[PDB]
């Protein structure tokens, strides 16, 4: 019974950490991991990033190595995922997604995840 | 490492499937080669002995799963998994080992064969129940009861299939021993590589030690509980030992099918291996408890 919710807006050429944020409003329980995805036009969800909210443990998808992270603010209910500067080719819409199971490996499929923010639309 | 599996590769998915779904015909055909209700008849007249059997090995299943998830901490989904796991008929497994060391088959079977068609109806219930003890309930929403009913009477067809050719010609049964056995084997050793080869990386994510304690110790809680509450019950030895080994081994085929058609494979992964190790060590612990009862009766 999660409330998500999105905030970036970095919309430039190669060299722009970008500021990503993605407020989490809801029950924080433990053992809920949360990812970020993409919406470029025309082809479906994909996963890039995760980290379980509990333990602190974080994955990274191929395009991304060395290029993204994330980061957890449990304290303030928050995730920080600080994309590093990339290359023009990115530019697509991200989302925010979480599910309640807790697993040692990385939840990744894109039909499993439920609770959706209102996922910024970013160009790069 | 801590990779997920690399999945998105159907064709092995699909020859899981059915070689789990046919395996469920296969046995539960097996429990229709038994003849009951000539004894369902009998034992109307006192089955509160049989009821008792029945009653206890449907609660201790997932009463058993939930402590022994609630004393290791288990994350949730895996707990989930041993839940399922707890609650499954399990019946021919336990028919042939009281068989090979003794017993009458007759009440075995027809306490395997009533824990199968009451299987859905306390299953639903029982999940409902101890979905909510994980944490607060979070799997409420995620519970297939349509699609757990729907694989529950799959499972059932050929027990009307068995119960229909009871009416018709028994003989078909001479045949069908030979059968069995080799399908069996040939579905264990099939499950067993394909399940191996499929998936390599997330065998290590299946191996966790408290996978292998729970699926050690749970079953043989099972035997001595059963134990333990049939000498409650001033029952005799024997119906005491039958009763405590028939609880002891469940139905893996019967979980397993259900891990992966009710919930993604994703979601299940390497999971799904769990029942399998479960499985192979509930059949050394039984022999070694037959061999050990053997050396107990001596001396």
């Amino acid at each position: 019974q999660v409330q998500l919710v999105e905030s970036g807006g970095g919309l430039v050429q190669a060299g722009g950490s970008l500021r990503l944020s993605c407020a989490v409003s809801g029950r924080t329980t433990a053992n809920y991991n949360m990812g970020w995805f993409r919406q470029a036009p025309g082809k479906e969800r994909e996963f890039v990033a995760g980290i379980k909210w509990s333990s602190g443990s974080t994955y990274v998808a191929d395009s991304a190595k060395g290029r993204f992270t994330i980061s957890r603010d449990n304290a303030k209910n928050s995730v920080y995922l600080q994309m590093d500067s990339l290359k023009p080719e990115d530019t697509a819409l991200y989302y925010c997604a979480a599910n309640y199971y807790g697993v040692s490996w990385f939840l990744i499929s894109p039909s499993s995840y439920d609770y959706w923010g209102q996922g910024t639309q970013v160009t790069v | 490492f801590t990779l997920p599996p690399n999945f998105g590769k159907r064709p092995t998915d699909l020859a899981l499937s059915v070689i789990l779904v046919v395996m469920l015909f296969i046995i539960m055909l097996s429990l229709g080669c038994t003849m009951e209700f000539s004894k369902i008849k009998a034992h109307l007249w006192k089955p509160k002995g049989l009821a008792i059997a029945l009653v206890a090995q449907y609660g201790i299943m997932p009463l058993t799963a939930f402590v022994l998830g609630k004393v290791f901490r288990l994350n949730n989904i895996e707990a989930l998994a041993i839940l399922i796991c707890g609650c499954s008929p399990g019946g021919n497994l336990s028919n042939i080992f009281s068989l090979a060391m003794k017993g009458d088959m007759n009440l075995s079977i027809v306490m395997t064969t009533c824990s199968t068609f009451l299987a859905l109806g306390m299953m639903p219930l029982l999940l409902y129940i101890y979905s909510r003890g994980i944490y607060d309930g979070d799997l409420k929403d995620k519970v297939p009861y349509k699609g757990i009913v729907i694989s529950l009477v799959l499972v059932l067809i050929p027990c009307t299939i068995g119960i229909v050719l009871k009416s018709k010609r028994p003989q078909y049964m001479r045949y069908v021993i030979k059968g069995g056995m080799i399908i069996i084997l040939l579905c264990s050793v099939a499950v067993t590589v394909l399940s191996a080869i499929n998936v390599g990386k997330s065998i290590m994510f299946a191996m966790t030690p408290h996978l292998i304690a729970t699926s050690s110790l749970m079953p043989f809680i099972g035997f001595l509980l059963g134990y333990v509450l049939s000498a409650l019950f001033c029952l005799n030895g024997r119906c005491r030992r039958t009763v405590s080994m028939e609880t002891g081994c469940q139905n893996v085929q019967l979980c397993s099918t259900i891990l992966n058609v009710a919930f993604p494979p994703e979601v299940i992964g390497p999971l799904f291996f769990f029942p399998l190790l479960y499985m192979i060590f509930q059949l050394g612990e039984g022999l070694l408890l037959i061999a050990i009862f053997w050396c107990y009766e001596k001396f």
